[PDB]
């Protein structure tokens, strides 16, 4: 669960630099 | 033990609360950065690439006026700051020195 | 008790003094930050935005409205300064409100 | 922009022992002992 | 007190900007601080942004000495002098309510304990809440007692004690008395622990407190609050500016 | 013996007319004290009141009187650090300093007590120490980096136009309760005024010199009115080594 949590927030972090690029340009 | 005051079955389903608390602070920014965190300010600041902290306390400075200059500066630092780790700058370490 | 009673005292006078804040007075924060991350922003871009936030603080009023002339509907908008410029007057607009107990001046 | 003077009726909610009372409850119902540290 | 100096530097300020605010007010003499307050309270920082060469903005002159300052007088600004005006209008307001609610040396009790028993269960719930208010202050200023109107079925005579000098007229509240937290009255009460020289001042002023008075302050606001023309400029506000809004939003089609 | 004499008391060259009235009174002082004091270290908290670098025997010289002085500093203070270790003495911000408490718990609501409490303790002990008995002549680091700003074809007289910008703003402050602080910005030097709830750390600025404008600090003195006599008298006992020194680390 401790690496669940750090999982999660991760993936969530990587989607956020993924939105970068998709959302500004 | 549980700390005190320190609610576990806490979710963001679970409404807002209004304490100002770094707590509160980061679950809230949960609900509404979606995802967003940063490992200080400077790490918020190498994403906005270019937005000084002028540029950020003159934005405050006029958002909520009641607020003086320096003041709308230092609520940009303290809302990075606790949705943060706090910085390490000779800004705050002249101020906790001569404290 | 006692004490957390006496700070949501001070928690009261302090925010009708306006230099403090809470959570509904700065999840509009987190949401600047929020979009400033979200559609990334240049630093004159960022001080267009800041004169429209203050174009839209000491005169932006409530009471907005949108048609669908044949069809209207008006609902209420986000704070100001210029919503206590109209909470200040009884939302009258007359300041001498205040029949009761008040010295003059002549 | 959200003035923080504007919401003050909720303000002196807190500051009237009413709501002191009830959130004091909910504080003492959760002072005790609690078994789960995350969900 | 205020007579000595405040009183006497007033009445210079108030003739000058009663034309900067004609689109406020067009009166001229029948103007109670209760409408400076009002009107010349909130102090802008764009629309009242201080007139070019302005020395209370060029930091070359002290606030405090505009009154006597022609140079200034002659080539006013708004906020410049609203904010003086701001606080000497508020200071005066709070020394009136308080020498009004003040003269209790008449023991009348009145049909005021059954409004407060109503808001409470009891008066002593009161008197306590009040002394409470103004022990627990955040600065050394005014508390004050004010009606309110959102709730005003049974839960009305709601104390609230507010910076130094800003009167409860700013949020649009109806006073209803007034408390001396000041540091000039703690250093009077010293003259005979700071937190308890002032709840020796709390439940002190809650008794000396003239509570006739403030009845009759209660039935005026329950006459202005309880009258019809409220309704009508209510109305006529929520008309005016709807349609500001509905005009401005079918501008650019 | 000075771990026993009571903590406000003050032997003497004892007169040797000590009476038994003279000498039972102040014995029954000193049992008083005994108790009160035994009931500090126990009303007491994390926080305490800075002890100051000077004598104030009599009033601070040429500035303020003994009188005055001991009431800011006896009660005000006390209060204000009292309250302090009433407020923070027990919240999830117990027991780091006011730099934590200050900044960790600034710009709330929901704990506008502690911030207030916490940010008026540290101006009353910057004021402190500001003071000085006799007065700095302005240090040559000092008067130079006031002649970068306030040089404007100028003579000897650029710390006094400083003087007059801190004069000019301890009377734009009105609400006489408050602190008017010259502090250095991080880019420039500007006289910053203080509500009661503030501090230059809430404002991130370099304090270098501590004023105190409520009513309270001088009532006693000159009253109300001579405001602008103790705005001056104030440089005949500021501190301008605390000044210049802050200064220079503040630069760098
Ligand atoms: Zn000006």
């Amino acid at each position: 669960q401790t690496d669940r949590i750090r999982r999660y927030f991760k993936e969530l972090e990587e989607l956020q630099k993924n939105a970068s690029n998709g959302a500004r340009g | 033990y549980v700390p005190a005051g320190h609610n576990t079955l806490s979710s963001l389903r679970h409404e807002l609360r209004l304490e100002l608390t770094a707590q509160s602070l980061k679950e809230a920014w949960m609900r509404i950065s979606g995802g967003i965190y940063f490992q200080s300010a400077d790490d918020y600041y190498a994403s906005v690439d270019g937005l000084d902290a002028e540029q950020l306390g003159e934005v405050l400075a006029a958002l909520f006026p009641y607020l003086s200059t320096y003041e709308a500066q230092a609520l940009v630092q303290c809302t990075l700051d606790s949705i943060s780790k706090p910085m390490n700058t000779a800004s705050r370490q002249l101020s906790r020195t001569i404290t | 008790a006692v004490k957390k009673r006496v700070a949501a005292v001070q928690a009261e006078e302090a925010k009708l003094s306006g230099r403090f804040i809470t959570m509904r007075e700065a999840t509009v924060v987190l949401n600047v930050l929020a979009q400033l991350h979200r559609e990334q922003l240049t630093p004159h871009q960022v001080t267009l935005l800041a004169r429209e936030q203050h174009q839209a603080t000491e005169k932006a009023s409530g009471l907005t409205a949108t048609v669908s002339y044949q069809v209207e509907v008006k609902h209420s908008a986000r704070d100001s300064v210029r919503q206590l410029h109209e909470k200040s007057t009884d939302d009258t607009g007359s300041p001498d409100w205040y029949t009761g107990a008040s010295p003059v001046y002549n | 922009a959200q003035l923080p003077q504007m919401d003050w009726e909720h303000m002196s909610a807190r500051s009237s022992s009413d709501a002191i009372r009830e959130e004091m409850h909910r504080l003492v119902e959760g002072d005790a002992v609690q078994h789960q540290r995350v969900f | 007190g205020r007579a000595a100096l405040v009183a006497s530097e007033l009445q210079k300020l108030v003739p000058v900007l009663l034309p900067l605010l004609d689109p406020p007010i067009a009166k001229g003499v029948n103007v109670s601080a209760a409408q400076l307050i009002v009107a010349s309270g909130h102090t802008s920082r764009r629309n009242d942004v201080h007139l070019p060469d302005c020395p209370v903005m060029a930091h070359a002159l002290p606030l405090t000495a505009l009154a006597e300052h022609s140079a200034f007088l002659r080539h006013p600004c708004r906020a410049c002098l609203k904010r003086r005006v701001h606080f000497l209008s508020s200071e005066h307001f709070c020394m009136h309510l308080e020498e009004k609610c003040s003269q209790g040396g008449g023991g009348m009790p009145a049909e005021w304990e059954s409004i407060a028993a109503g808001q409470f269960g009891l008066f002593t719930h009161f008197t306590d809440e009040f002394v409470m208010y103004a022990t627990s202050r955040r600065e050394p200023g005014w508390t004050w007692l004010v009606y309110d109107k959102e709730r005003p079925e049974g839960h009305r005579l709601v104390v609230v004690n507010f910076p130094a000098n800003r009167v409860p007229l700013v949020l649009g509240l109806w006073p209803l008395a007034v408390i001396n937290m000041t540091e000039s009255r703690l250093l009077s009460a010293i003259g005979a622990s700071l937190s308890s020289i002032r709840a020796q001042v709390a439940q002190e002023a809650v008794l000396k407190m003239n509570w006739g008075f403030v009845l009759q302050q209660w039935k005026q606001a329950e006459s202005y609050y309880e009258s019809a023309e409220r309704e009508r400029k209510v109305q006529a506000q929520r008309t005016k500016m709807e349609r500001e809004a509905a005009l401005a939003e079918m501008s650019k089609l | 013996y000075h771990a026993y004499v009571p903590k406000g008391a003050l032997l003497k060259t004892d007169m040797l007319a000590s009476s038994p009235q003279l000498v039972t009174a102040v014995f029954r002082e000193t049992e008083a004290a005994a108790e009160r004091a035994d009931r500090a270290n126990d009303y007491a908290g994390f926080f305490s009141r800075p002890r100051l670098n000077y004598p104030v025997a009599s009033g601070i010289p040429a500035f303020i009187s003994r009188r005055q002085f001991d009431v800011q500093y006896n009660i005000f203070h006390h209060d204000a650090v009292a309250t302090l270790n009433r407020h923070t003495l027990g919240t999830s911000l117990e027991g780091h300093s006011l730099e934590t408490v200050i900044r960790r718990a600034s710009f709330d609501a929901t704990q506008a007590a502690v911030h207030t409490a916490a940010a008026e303790h540290f101006n009353y002990c910057f004021f402190y120490k500001s003071l000085r008995p006799w007065g700095t002549a302005v240090p040559k680091q000092l008067r130079e980096a006031f002649q970068l700003q306030y040089g404007r074809d100028g003579s000897v007289d650029v710390v006094e136009e400083v003087k007059r910008l801190f004069t000019v703003v301890v009377l734009s402050h009105q609400e006489r309760c408050g602190w008017v602080y010259l502090v250095w910005t991080g880019k420039q030097f500007d006289v910053v005024e203080f509500p009661h709830g503030a501090c230059p750390i809430g404002s991130d600025l370099i304090p270098l010199l501590a004023i105190n404008v409520h009513e309270g600090a001088y009532s006693l003195d000159y009253g109300p009115s001579g405001l602008e006599q103790y705005a001056q008298n104030y440089f005949r006992a500021c501190n301008w080594f605390l000044a210049e020194r802050y200064y220079l680390q503040a630069t760098g």
